[PDB]
């Protein structure tokens, strides 16, 4: 019966882990592509 | 200013639109140098209002040249600065949210309405799951929850054809969707289908909610909120100290966090983020919100650096530091002061010492007006520095003014009304108020460090109120009971006892005088003994004629003192009255009878002079306590030696091992108690009459002249046990465990304690001391509860024209009279014409006052029962007549209407209690005997024995009024019959106190039928004798084969036919439960009256009593008459097959037959006949009986409780609070209003007094009357404001708000809190002026 | 009585449910519960008898 949204958000960010080192460059690629394509 | 009534309501959004001046912006306050408000924040002058005279923040617009100008640099405006406190700003919301009180308290009000539970709604609004707004496809349902993932299934399944969402918006949409009408009619309808109890209740609940919203017009969508008010600064200030170091509220940060989080929210809504953070922010939002509304309700409470939690708004309204109790009902006051308190012995009744500088300070503007009137101090500054000079005229004038300017007087605790008084001033050369001493009584005060305080009758109305009401002449009998409260306490009574006294010893015996004056010549010349019986003449008076004195003189051989003491007598009285040494009780009856007979002032003046002569003579009388007054008797040592030898013998026995330890405990403790008693006899006989003094004779003794004994005999101080403490061994000691110690004390205070003995005293000492500290809170708590019920009541009327009430009979049982029926009547008024045992001699025309002429006139008569127009039988709408009450005690006359009855009732009742937590039957004397509602039998011995347990025996005197009344068991064995005459000192009754007899009033052979060894029974055959029967086992122990077969030994004639209950056709054999074991064998005969079988084996109490606390073990009653049998066989509990004479059988209920039964499975009762044992429920009594039974019950109960402590209060005090515990009766039928609901028995009695009247014969609805526990009854009340003031305010707020409640300011609380006058007593007249003005428009 | 009442089948079920009462909601890992339990009563730091 947890009342503390500290738990809620540490849990629900707990959904998502760390994505790195090409996703860094691959979001970048999709977005520079979107930029150059606008 | 003036207004009629008040009205609650929801705050509509457009209402804040209607209240508002400006939406708010950034939250900052000032420039760290320029300590001046910033704008559109918290202390913005622009919208709440201006700080100084006609200035913008920069100072561009001023002087009224720029009258209406708002300053375009700063948007700052030009006005006066008061509207700060009447205005309120507001704040618009980026989102909607819901209000919490409409959620979290019990019944939700919102999901309650919706038939959706709470946690459902939580899980929506914590934003963790969606929920169907609307089943577009009814494939899905409105009020249907859809998880974050199941939602997706439905989503990619369908898409368009649903609304299923999350957050306040969805709820807005839904509540905004739903109709009130159709649900309401359909609820009313399908109630008819199955109005099952919980179901129907719930139906009613929602129906009410529906039609409430209909008729109030209040809206559910306004439950949700998108604009929020704002408070002005000075209720939440920010203020400095010397260091430029400030102080702030608990609150300002709440708004600060709230506004900042809104800023963050809107800021992030500009930016199109994921909704995850949106959620997180808004959860912080609602957190801040409902924590503002209530910090420490929902989550881990919120603190500052303090680590103390932060005060909610709600907290400020709440508890004792809530407004109501802190600063609205009790209040600091101007024009008052206080002092240490000393005596004024020489004073008069009206007088009070007064340190003059106190009045000086207090009577300032009087004398300033007086000096502008004289013009010595023409102006006022001159008045000040002239005051400062100390001119004698200052004091001359002050004495001039203080004349006839009455004053108030306050000690705390002002527990009852007399804990403050009002006297006339008199001035003194000191800083120590004097007072008239005798009234320590009402204050319970003493000159040991106590304090008092004062208040001022400024207005003449108060001046005159004081002089007529709290002038001490007014109030000298308690209103609770009829005794004087100015009993002369300790020294006066003793010097009196000294004077009015009859030695034989001193001198001057057997001479003659003309009158007391020359005896004074002797005694003040110092020639005669004063406590010395001698002949002299007197001339007394009597108003034997029609209030006309009757003069005559004659002789008495009287003490010289008594002769002198006659001199003060005021001219009505005998000398027989003054013919004794005048116990303190005597003085009481003296002052009593004087006031009774003459009027007030003679008794007053008499009293003063008595105090004066007491001072004189007790100063003369000679008085000291010492070491030789302390005498121990001699025959004490060897008694203790006897005790030692005996306990040594019992020691040898316990060593031997025959006697046990607890036996020995009782043995030893009883014999030590006997030793203490013997010592008491010794010391008392060796002190009270130890004095042998001879007069003209060999030897003779009289009452002792020792100081200690006369202190005991006057009742001034001391008591036989206390003298035992100093002199004798004082009893024994209980350790803090509650045990009682085996070795009591040996020595005394005169000799000196032991180490251990005093170490032992410690225990019970500290016990009683912590009790001293810690029984009082109960009293005050109790007290304010009691009065919280009962303020509303004031006398409405003079005669209510009503009909009879309860009957009055004395309470003499167990011993002798414990309230004379004389004393019961006193001041009451009959229910009806009432006659004499000389019959048909009526004296009331249905009602008179019953004063001591009548009381004694009928004490002559042997009448012993009367009825009275009762407190409760009165029928006035909104109060009562005066008749149904009768007489004002403390006045001593029938009340004239218009005064609070509740308040004095509780002061009567709870004031005293603070101190007050701290076989056979045998006739004594001869007289008639009465046993009624009796079925019994001449037993086989030839005497009566009960078959109707209802019976109890009485000792009736030869006249007919009862001497004694005592219970008697079912079938107990007597030595006598009813209505006979028998000598005192005789054991008529006998029974084994363990047997419950099984007497047979039939006579007939007995045979072992229905019953078989081991099956329904056991067969136990007595190893002792040889004669036995079939032996019935208990509920459990018989083998279950015949435990479903009620065993019954059977009575028959010669033919084997069941001997009927003679005179009735009911057969007569006994279904035997356990322990009813029979002594005879098969074929054997019982006779009439013959046992087949024999069946062997505090204060918070009152808190439970008036609270209507209902016990755990009912001694339950017969719901209805007719025959009865037992029910289903113990799935947890057995049941009870009711069988009426002519009504319906089926009603049964659970029975624990682990607790004994009284009736048996073939036995008949009448309705309201007890069935089980233990305590019972009054609720059942009222449910079954009328009013008088239970009424009488508890009044007798608790009067006996307090009368244990010897405490005397009249009944009506009790009778009146009851009717306030009945402000409601629950309905039976319907047609007027809804079916059952607990509705005002008053308004019930109105509607029947209109609707069942020629309006109809009946559309309406019968009822049953309802009890309420006092603390709940109070709450369960029309008015809410009173209900908001003491307990559980918040929910009361909500419950009023929902419905458009509107108070009308009738109650005492109601009209006090508004600053209006009382609607009663003084302002009765003005209020009824207002009444017939509203009547007159 | 308690053992037949005791449902936790392996030691690790015990470790994790003990964790979970100690850390309700929180996803258990091994070293979490292990270091936890030893910290409670088997660490010199957070625990002494004097
Ligand atoms: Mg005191
Ligand atoms: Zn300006
Ligand atoms: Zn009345």
């Amino acid at each position: 019966r947890t009342t503390d949204p500290v738990r809620m958000y540490m849990r629900e960010m707990g959904t998502v882990e760390l994505l790195t080192r090409e996703g860094e460059i691959d979001i970048a690629k999709r977005i520079e592509d979107g930029i150059n394509q606008v | 200013e003036e207004f009629d009534a008040i009205k609650i309501a929801l705050a509509s959004p457009d209402m804040i639109r209607s209240w508002s001046f400006g939406e708010v912006k950034k939250p900052e306050t000032i420039n760290y140098r320029t300590f001046k408000p910033e704008r559109d924040g918290l202390f913005c002058a622009r919208i709440f209002g201006p700080v100084k005279d006609y200035e913008c923040l920069c100072g561009k617009y001023k002087r009224l040249k720029h009258r209406g100008v708002i300053c375009e640099k700063c948007g700052v405006e030009v006005t006066q600065t008061k509207v700060r406190r009447e205005r309120m700003g507001h704040i618009e919301l980026a989102s909607p949210t819901a209000h919490i009180w409409f959620l979290k308290s019990l019944p939700s009000r919102i999901g309650l309405l919706l038939d959706m539970p709470l946690r459902d709604i939580e899980r929506v609004l914590y934003f963790e799951s969606y929920v169907v707004i609307e089943g577009g496809m009814t494939n899905l349902e409105r009020q249907q929850i859809l998880t974050e993932e199941q939602y997706l299934d439905a989503l990619e399944e369908f898409g368009d054809e649903f609304d299923a969402k999350m957050g306040a918006e969805a709820i807005q949409a839904l509540l905004k969707s739903m109709d009130l009408e159709q649900e309401c009619e359909q609820l009313r309808e399908e109630l008819n289908e199955t109005n099952s109890e919980t179901k129907r209740k719930k139906l009613t609940k929602r129906i009410k909610l529906l039609e409430a919203f209909v008729q109030s017009g209040n809206k559910p969508e306004w439950m949700i909120l998108t604009v929020l008010p704002v408070l002005p600064p000075d209720l939440r200030p920010l203020v400095p100290l010397d260091g430029g170091r400030f102080a702030t509220s608990d609150l300002n940060d709440l708004y600060r966090r709230v506004i900042n989080r809104n800023n963050r929210l809107k800021r992030l809504l500009d930016l199109a983020a994921p909704d995850i953070i949106v959620r997180n922010e808004k959860r912080m939002l609602q957190e801040a919100v409902d924590a503002l509304l209530d910090n420490g309700r929902r989550g881990r409470a919120i603190t500052g650096s303090n680590k103390r939690p932060l005060k909610s708004l709600a907290d400020m309204i709440k508890g004792k530091q809530g407004r109501f109790r802190q600063n609205l009902l009790g209040k600091r006051v101007d024009y008052s002061g206080r002092s240490v308190i000393t005596v004024g012995p020489y004073l008069r009744l009206h007088q009070c010492g007064l340190p003059k500088k106190m009045a000086l300070e207090l009577f300032k503007p009087f004398i300033y007006g007086k000096l502008e009137l004289r013009g010595l101090a023409t102006t006022i500054k001159a008045a000040k520095k002239m005051v400062e000079r100390e001119e004698a005229v200052v004091w001359d004038i002050l004495d001039e003014v203080i004349r006839e300017h009455p004053v108030l007087l306050n000690r705390a605790p002002t527990l009852h009304r007399l804990g403050i008084q009002a006297f006339e001033p008199v001035l003194i050369e000191g800083k120590a108020i004097q007072l008239h001493p005798l009234v320590c009584a009402a204050y319970n005060a003493d000159f040991d460090g106590d304090q008092m305080a004062v208040h001022v009758p400024l207005t003449l109305e108060a001046q005159l109120e004081a002089r007529a009401l709290m002038m001490s002449t007014n109030n000298i009998l308690s209103p609770a009971n009829g005794e004087p409260i100015i009993v002369p306490s300790q020294d006066v009574v003793l010097g009196l006892y000294y004077m009015t006294r009859d030695c034989v010893n001193a001198k001057g015996e057997g001479m003659v005088l003309t009158g007391p004056k020359e005896a004074e010549r002797l005694y003040r010349s110092g020639l005669a003994s004063l406590h010395a019986r001698v002949k002299v003449r007197i001339t007394e008076y009597e108003k034997d004629a029609n209030g006309e004195l009757v003069a005559k003189t004659s002789l008495k051989d009287t003490t010289v003192g008594r002769a002198i003491l006659w001199m003060i007598v005021p001219k009505g009285l005998p000398y027989s009255i003054v013919n004794q040494a005048l116990g303190k009780k005597a003085i009481s009856k003296m002052l009593n009878t004087c006031y009774r007979i003459l009027g007030l002032k003679p008794t007053v003046i008499f009293a003063d002079q008595i105090m004066y002569t007491g001072f004189a003579y007790a100063a003369r009388s000679g008085a000291s306590v010492g070491i030789d007054d302390m005498v121990i008797p001699e025959k004490k040592h060897e008694i203790i030696s006897e005790a030692e030898a005996e306990v040594a013998e019992i020691q040898e026995q316990f060593q031997s091992g025959l006697v046990t330890a607890g036996e020995r405990y009782n043995k030893v403790i009883d014999i030590w108690a006997a030793a203490n008693d013997r010592v008491s006899k010794a010391m008392m006989d060796n002190l009270q009459t130890e004095t042998v003094i001879n007069r003209d004779g060999q030897e003779e003794k009289q009452v002792s002249f020792n100081s200690i004994y006369m202190m005991a005999d006057s009742g001034a101080r001391g008591s036989a046990a206390q003298i035992r403490q100093l002199a004798g061994m004082r009893g024994l000691m209980a350790k803090p465990d509650g045990s009682i110690i085996e070795t009591p004390i040996t020595a005394n205070f005169r000799e000196g304690l032991n180490v251990l003995q005093y170490f032992i005293s410690t225990h019970g000492a500290r016990k009683g001391l912590a009790d001293t500290a810690l029984k009082t809170a109960n009293s005050g708590y109790l007290t304010r509860r009691l009065v919280d019920v009962a303020q509303d009541l004031v006398v409405t009327e003079d005669d209510c024209g009503t009909h009879e009430g309860i009957m009055m009979t004395p309470v003499i049982e167990g011993g002798d009279v414990k309230e004379p029926l004389r004393d019961r009547v006193l001041g009451r008024v009959t229910a009806e014409d009432v006659l004499k045992p000389g019959t048909a001699d009526i004296l009331v025309p249905r009602n008179t006052l019953l004063h001591e002429q009548w009381c004694d006139l009928l004490e002559e008569n042997s009448v012993d029962a009367v009825k009275v127009r009762s407190v409760v039988s009165c029928d006035t709408d909104f109060g009562v007549c005066a008749h149904c009450y009768g007489r004002d005690l403390a006045r001593g006359h029938i009340i004239n209407k218009g005064e609070a009855i509740g308040v004095i009732a509780a002061q009567s009742i709870g004031e005293p209690g603070t101190q007050l937590t701290m076989s056979s039957i045998q006739v004594k004397n001869k007289g008639s005997i009465k046993l009624s509602n009796v079925k019994s039998v001449v037993n086989s011995s030839g005497k009566l024995v009960i078959t109707s347990r209802n019976t109890e025996l009485k000792l009736i005197d030869e006249f007919g009024r009862t001497k004694e009344s005592y219970k008697v068991p079912y079938g107990a064995v007597l030595a006598k019959g009813d209505g006979e005459q028998v000598a005192g000192g005789e054991t008529v009754a006998n029974w084994d106190p363990h047997t419950m007899p099984v007497i047979t009033e039939v006579s007939g052979f007995v045979r072992f039928t229905d019953m078989i060894d081991g099956q329904t029974i056991t067969r136990q055959t007595d190893e002792l004798t040889g004669l036995s029967s079939l032996v019935v086992l208990d509920s459990a122990e018989r083998t279950a084969g015949g435990k479903d077969l009620r065993p019954a030994l059977k009575i028959v004639d010669a033919q084997g036919n069941d001997v009927l209950i003679p005179g009735t056709d009911m057969p007569a054999q006994y279904f035997l439960p356990g322990k009813a074991i029979v002594q005879l064998e098969d074929g054997v005969q019982i006779s009439s009256g013959d046992t087949l079988a024999r069946i062997p084996q505090g204060l918070p109490r009152v808190a439970d009593l008036f609270e209507a606390r209902r016990p755990k073990e009912p001694a339950i009653l017969a719901e209805i008459s007719g025959i009865v049998s037992f029910g289903k066989e113990t799935k947890g509990k057995r049941r009870l097959v009711i069988t009426p004479v002519d009504g319906s059988d089926p009603y049964e209920e659970m029975i624990p037959k682990w607790r004994q039964l009284n009736v048996f499975e073939g036995e008949r009762v009448e309705r309201g006949d007890v069935i089980s044992d233990g305590p019972e429920a009054p609720h059942d009594i009222l449910r079954l009986r009328g009013v008088h039974a239970v009424t009488r019950y508890i009044v007798n109960e608790v009067q006996d409780v307090y009368r244990l402590q010897g405490v005397k209060i009249n009944d009506k005090h009790i009778e009146v609070i009851v009717r306030q515990m009945l402000r409601k009766a629950t309905i039976v039928n319907a047609g007027s209003s809804d079916f059952l609901e607990g509705e005002q028995v008053e308004y019930s009695r109105v509607k029947i007094a209109n609707r069942e009247l020629e309006a109809n014969g009946k559309v309406g609805a019968t009822y049953s009357r309802d009890l309420l526990g006092i603390t709940k009854a109070s709450l369960a009340t029309e008015s809410f404001i009173s209900a908001a003031s003491f307990q559980e305010t918040t929910r009361v707020l909500t419950e009023a708000a929902v419905a458009g409640k509107r108070d009308e300011l009738r109650g005492l609380k109601e009209n006090v809190i508004v600053g209006r006058l009382i609607p009663a007593g003084t302002g009765y007249a003005y209020h009824q002026d207002r009444m017939r003005r509203r009547a007159a428009g | 009585e308690t053992l037949r009442v005791d449902p936790t089948n392996d030691r690790l079920s015990a470790l994790v449910e003990i964790y979970r009462m100690m850390r309700p909601g929180e996803p258990p890992t091994r070293e979490a519960a292990e270091s936890l339990f030893e910290n409670l009563f088997f660490s010199e730091d957070r625990y002494d008898l004097s």
